[PDB]
């Protein structure tokens, strides 16, 4: 299990965006 | 763990009778019922996210503070019922809504933080839909109904709405986004939702994270993955997102651990250039990320869209059938020999590059290195022993190849659809890859059932020796009528079986769902259809109308003639009619009745052009002359306005996804209008109406040649010939514009479109009156009985062959799909009842289209 | 005086396409639609009150505040239109009702007080429904919704309603007093406050003159009529009321203008003892009270209900039908001597003295002083003339006299109905009454269409001794089964009338609808009845039936088998089985299954053992196990309770007729409680059931001697032999006890049940299967199919005789009455299919009771 | 006819 996600970051995530 | 109904019934069953609340389960909740507490009709409700083994141990876990307070809520049935509703499959919005709890409303704001703190460290999937309270805890809580009160729309479908202080509906509706209501608060916080400007310049707030800029990219579910721009380097990535236990699997393999998969199998393929890099991986709190290369700007579906087929050996440079399958396959052998399986080659995971068009592999969410395998498939693309996780073989990527190719051929998938039996009978693939391609034998072995010979197929594709296989016709009428007859036979029972399903109130279980009665989708039109038919199929039609009748009834509405009332009414009058019902004429006689000063739209789907023309059918059945005092208050309406809405589009840009439906076409556009204001110049002879008819003709033949040029492109797209939005519709308006006004340029116009609509037919997607082949055949041989050409029939009975050849069920048991493409429905505009009126009328071309022409005889 | 529908239209059409509105008629109103104006579903509507005089010009002080905001607004259509609805006779709940506006909320407070100050001294009918903007002017504004939302309250009938915050309906009761919603503010005051404060009250009172009402004798009509104690004297008197331009004759004649005809008739009977004397006659603000001495409590017509009947003259010492008629004529002579023509002499105008000299008239509001003839009649009892509204006449009220008398004798009233030629046709009235009375022949001369006749006999009955004439005899039998079948086919077509109206929608306004689906009243028992006949009525019930699973979907719903979805259930699968419809059957495949978890009642009406006798019934048509689960369930939940101990701990508390029901009776009690258990034991065989079943035998077989004492005497009330409430409900549940248990006791107790019940018979107020004659042949045949008697069939064929005889039209095109005298209907329980039921099953005497048997075919 | 008798009352 050496492919782990690596650290957690602050996440700025809101809405969606664009269309495709 | 994937419990079943009874671990949970247990765990329930307990403190359950502590407090007295006897339970009960439906459709897939196990629900508990305060006899103290009065469930309301909408509020503040707590939705518990959880999964399975989480989802016992959440049952315990909660029961202490539930059952401190007067309040309702339901549970799931099983850690299957989880797992499926955990599964972006079906529906996105509502994934970890494992428990609800409906209390009262100053209870739910204390409510909410007991069950926090006391299920602080339970891990779950997160709910979009919800505000959450705490990030330790699996607790969130939203404003919507708890009783399941439907409104209509615009469109004429039911949605699930709440209600405001004045009554009025808003959809409440889980669009995977919380909005709070104006007039209640929050209650664990009060807010309020729109800022200090109102109805003034306004900028949306959207940005990256750490290094990556975004760019939409993909609709729902999984993750939504990205494209990208790296900061730190200003070059463009592509960024995968994975959510937290969603799509967990029966082993506890959840979207993350997808990723994990696709990642490693990444690095295994490191040292091909026609696979991507995988830059970086980073988690933000409870999503993942994988940001690999931008590796071409066009999916093998979005370039066979805009730059055409891929055909026969010589062709375009970049069109080169037999060069892309040798391309994918080398590729294809390089990952095989590195010891993975694709498992999921299909064309949105091909992108071909910018500069020379080349095959690359995209997504390895499932694809094959160590032996747990990952269950997941394509369908149409997957072979079947996929869709039945069975071993990952060489021979399915090589089965998928082929499905890719036969797409790359023709533009469509390989026909497929729910439940069907004969979903990979390779023959039914041969009659839609009508030999072309140049390779077609080859890549029918491809999808052949047995793997040996996708084996010797891909062989023969290493080798250079591809096969060139054709397609042959159907004799002299005699066996294509016993085709077309058997096909008319047993869609009517299917169409039983739709109308049975429909009365029964089955499809009402979706929340936000359908529409039972109008013409588009509902009752009225395959009643209207039924009619035409043998006794039993007008009984059914009968049924139908009694039904709708009743339906209908002290319910909100719309008015339209697609969308709404007028077509209802046409359908019960017509019905009662040819029956010698006295009693439907009667339930008829009141309904499509509107004020019309309120209708603001013009169009024939669902404002005046439509209603006058349902009102103008009414009054030739009923001689009511209100009906035609209607029609003729639509034409006079109609006059008041031409001008603005043609001069406002200015800043929306080419593309016309709207613009060429919403400004020309039958449906929404000024095809419809012309056809409208013409039905009223022959029912009255006005002089007024017959000037807008002139100037709308001839903006109609001024507008026409760019759009026929569009649709003879290797650019055009479906769109362009169908009735309700393009060349079909202008076309069936012509065809009787000039008929009835003896103008021969509007005929010719018709023919020039008509067969425009002839080459589109084989890439059309849909097969259904609005968006299909069925809505062309009937101009082909509407034409057909305006001038006796019997040409138009010859091209009629084309689409018949491909509509037939585009049927599920082999010949016997046609089947025909949806706008959904792997089900049927019963609908007219866009299902199995519209298709079966072009199939009645190809052997009866004197009798009228229907909803076009006015009823008539040797046509019942 | 009364502008024209084309003056309205020109005063309003002018400014309105003014402001860009477009005008619409529909109903009684024209309509005008400001096209930037969004009509919210519910709020704060204004109510404008005028009368055809004033209703122009109100419009036109209306129409520049209207029009200046956004806004929708209708105007009642034209003059006649608002003298109808000022018409008590119509919707007592709309009258005012004259201009409707619905503004925006924000708008709503400054555009009443504006129109109130821009009004202002015009006069019209008080709207007692909404509040009162300033006392000098005639606007109001209420709470209601604006377009007709409507839910599903307990009886299984639909009522407009409006949404609170929570989302729950709310019966927005026009007809009702104002009513202050709890989650909005009045936007005039600006606060939140109910009036459910102050219902605590004994008595409020204090009249205008300082009277103390007390209790109610009706608020039905124009005005109110009450009860008061009096403060000076303290001496009991009657008051009745009268509203401004309520009932404003085409003269300009009010209520209050009636109310002075009856001051001035009685102050010219002053010097008769028999008259009220006027005592008082007092005002204030636009309401007008008169009081009058009490001469007693107690009509004529409660005289004959709580009491009995008048018969010939060797008779019980209160009870003689030639001294009533001579008291009444020479009461009604001296009142004659001075002119004063009383032309409502009623049952309900008569009210009786603790003396041997009882009779004593009491209103004579419509009575003749001047020509100028007031117009008003009370169907059946007056004559054809006054409906006509010929002139006064002494042989009209000989006429009325002659109906006064007769129901005296009968207990009911002539049959009339509304539409109908025959309504006073002589013999008619004879065959209701076969020959009881004293004075047969006399009241049969004063209901003559010749005055001649009525004079005549007026004066035999003052010249001493009277007719009695023998009942008009029947020679026929097979003629009699001719009517029968004439009865049938035209109750056939006129159901199919019905249904027509029912699935059009004609009848669905109004605030409260009563239930178009389900067995008691609306499609499901209509259809139920139409399968058994031929292949028309067999199609509209097919028709029916679809049209059900229609109006069903996606709305709220009641589990009931009479007042909800298991009867619903019940029909339309039986209408797929009988058909041949498999799609019906598809679509009653998921209909009535409830929670039983909720569902706190256990009865046949709307309760576990009407669920369960339905989910028995659709189960033996389905051969569905949930059904019988159902079943089970049901009666589990049923026996879990302990019903009989609380029976036994305190048994006839409150004891009146009504209260008998809800504990016995088959509709809300024991009766159909135990017919379940028998009909779940008899499907099962478990004892739990059993042993239930004797218990609830037993404890029925124990209170039966005292109704039965009730059902045998002298008040003898209808309630006491009807299948909802009474015996015939007791009765047919036994039967079929003492049949399936054989136990002859129980079929003894049902004998005894249908001779008491024959004997109430011909007093019963309705035909219908739920409160008349219809449930009493039912157990009648029931009996004769049990026990092969035939003595019962004979019983159930005079039934049959009694319900034709009281229909109405002709005799080969008969219409039988509803729940209200002159009105017919298609109603299982309460209109004309059940008394299909009954007249059908005559014909066929070994076929199933609908709903109270299983079905067999084959 | 005519007459009448107010009295201010109450409501
Ligand atoms: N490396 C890449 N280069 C170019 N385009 C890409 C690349 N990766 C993804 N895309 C595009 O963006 C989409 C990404 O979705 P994809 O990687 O296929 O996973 P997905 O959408 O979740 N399908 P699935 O994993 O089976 O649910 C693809 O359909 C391509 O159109
Ligand atoms: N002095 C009185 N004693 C007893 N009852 C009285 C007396 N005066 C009136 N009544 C009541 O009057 C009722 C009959 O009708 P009444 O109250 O006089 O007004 P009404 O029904 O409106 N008459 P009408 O306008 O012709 O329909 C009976 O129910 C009596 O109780
Ligand atoms: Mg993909
Ligand atoms: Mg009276």
């Amino acid at each position: 299990a050496g492919a782990t996600n690596l650290d957690a970051l602050a996440a700025i995530k809101w809405e969606a965006p664009a269309h495709q | 763990a994937t419990p079943t109904e009874q671990e949970l019934r247990a765990e329930l069953t307990g403190p359950v009778t502590g407090a007295g609340r006897q339970i009960h389960a439906r459709g897939v909740w196990l629900a508990v019922d305060d006899p103290a507490f009065h469930l309301p009709r909408q509020g503040w409700k707590i939705h518990l996210s959880a999964r399975p083994a989480t989802l016992q141990e959440t049952i315990r876990r909660m029961l202490p503070a539930v059952l401190a307070v007067p309040c309702h809520f339901k549970v799931v049935r099983s850690g299957r019922h989880l797992q499926d509703l955990n599964s972006a499959n079906n529906h996105p919005g509502s994934i970890g809504k494992a428990v609800t709890i409906y209390p009262s409303p100053e209870d739910v704001a204390p409510l909410a933080r007991r069950l926090a703190e006391d299920l602080a460290g339970m891990a779950g999937p997160r709910i979009c839909s919800d505000r959450r309270v705490r990030p330790d805890a699996p607790v969130y809580y939203r404003y919507g109904p708890f009783h399941p009160c439907y409104d209509i729309n615009d469109d004429g479908d039911l949605e699930l709405v709440v209600t405001d202080p004045q009554g009025n509906t808003h959809p409440g509706a889980a669009d995977d986004s919380f909005w709070q209501p104006h007039w209640s608060p929050d209650p664990l916080t009060g807010a309020t939702p729109h800022p200090a400007p109102s109805d003034g310049p306004a900028a949306p707030v959207l940005l990256g994270g750490r290094y990556r800029v975004v760019r939409g990219l993909t609709r729902n579910g999984k993750g939504c993955v990205y494209r990208a721009i790296d900061t730190t380097d200003n070059r463009p990535v592509i960024i995968k997102e994975a959510r937290a236990h969603v799509n967990e699997d029966t082993l506890g393999r959840d979207s993350r651990l997808r990723l994990r998969n696709e990642r490693y199998v990444l690095h295994l393929l490191r040292d091909l250039d026609d696979v991507p890099k995988v830059i970086d991986h980073f988690r933000h709190e409870d999503r993942e990320y994988l940001a690999i290369t931008d590796l071409g700007a066009l999916a093998l579906g979005q370039d066979v869209a805009e730059n055409g087929l891929y055909v026969a050996d010589p062709a375009p440079p970049g069109r080169s059938l037999r060069a892309l399958a040798t391309a994918l396959l080398e590729l294809l052998d390089h990952v095989h020999r590195r010891g993975v399986l694709v498992r999921d080659l299909t064309p949105t995971n091909v992108v071909l590059d910018d500069a020379t068009g080349r095959p690359r592999l995209v997504d390895f969410e499932i694809s094959h290195a160590e032996d747990p395998q990952l269950y997941g498939w394509t369908p149409g693309y997957s072979p079947p022993e996929q869709e039945r996780d069975e071993p990952a073989t060489v021979e399915a990527d090589y089965y998928s190849l082929g499905a890719t190719l036969f797409y790359a051929a023709t533009g469509l998938p390989p026909t497929w659809m729910t439940g069907d039996p004969g979903n990979h009978d390779p023959r039914r693939a041969a009659e839609v890859l009508a030999g072309r391609g140049g390779m077609s034998g080859t890549i029918l072995g491809l999808l052949d059932p047995d793997p040996a010979r996708r084996r010797a197929a891909a062989d023969d594709i290493r080798a250079g020796r591809f096969t060139d296989a054709p397609p042959p016709p159907p004799p002299s009428a005699r066996q294509r009528a016993r085709r077309l007859a058997a096909a008319i036979a047993h869609s009517l029972t299917e169409l039983s079986r739709h109308a049975a399903d429909l009365m029964s109130g089955k499809d009402f279980t979706g929340g936000l769902v359908g529409s039972p009665i109008n013409l588009y989708r509902g009752a009225a039109g395959m009643g209207m259809e039924l009619l035409r038919h043998d006794e039993p199929s007008r009984a059914l039609a009968r049924g139908l109308a009694y039904w709708t009748g009743g339906f209908r009834a002290l319910r909100n509405g719309r008015p339209g003639l697609y969308t709404g009332d007028t077509g209802i009414a046409v359908f019960i009058a017509e019905a009662g009619a040819t029956l010698g019902d006295e009693t439907l004429l009667k339930i008829a006689e009141p309904l499509a009745r509107p004020v019309l000063s309120r209708i603001t739209a013009t169009d024939q789907h669902t404002g005046l052009a439509g209603i006058g023309t349902g009102q103008l059918l009414l009054w030739r059945l009923t001689k009511d002359a209100g009906r035609l005092e209607l029609a003729d208050a639509c034409a006079r309406r109609l006059l008041a306005r031409d001008l603005t809405a043609e001069l406002q589009e200015n800043p929306p840009d080419y593309a016309d996804c709207g613009a060429v439906s919403r400004t020309l076409g039958f449906a929404h556009g000024l095809a419809g209008i012309v056809h409208f204001l013409r039905d009223h110049h022959a029912a009255t002879g006005e002089t007024a109406t017959e000037a807008a008819l002139h100037k709308g003709c001839d903006t109609l033949l001024e507008h026409l040649p760019p759009l026929l040029e569009a649709a003879r492109a290797v650019s055009a797209k479906p769109m362009h010939a169908s009735f309700c939005q393009g060349l079909a519709g202008i076309g069936a308006a012509l065809a009787r514009t000039g008929r009835d006004l003896g103008a021969d340029d509007h005929l010719q116009a018709a023919r020039e479109a008509a067969a425009a609509c002839l080459e589109l037919a084989p890439r059309m997607y849909a097969l259904t009156q609005c968006c299909g082949l069925a809505g062309i055949g009937e101009l082909f041989l509407d034409l057909c009985q305006i001038t006796g050409d019997r040409t138009y029939a010859q091209w009629a009975d084309r689409i018949a062959d491909l509509i037939l050849a585009r049927a599920g069920g082999s010949p016997e048991a046609p089947v025909f799909p949806d706008t959904s493409l792997h089900g049927s429905s019963g609908g007219w505009s866009i299902g199995t009842s519209g298709v079966v009126s072009f199939l009645r009328r190809l052997g009866d071309p004197a009798a009228p289209r229907l909803w076009l022409d006015p009823p008539a005889g040797t046509a019942r």
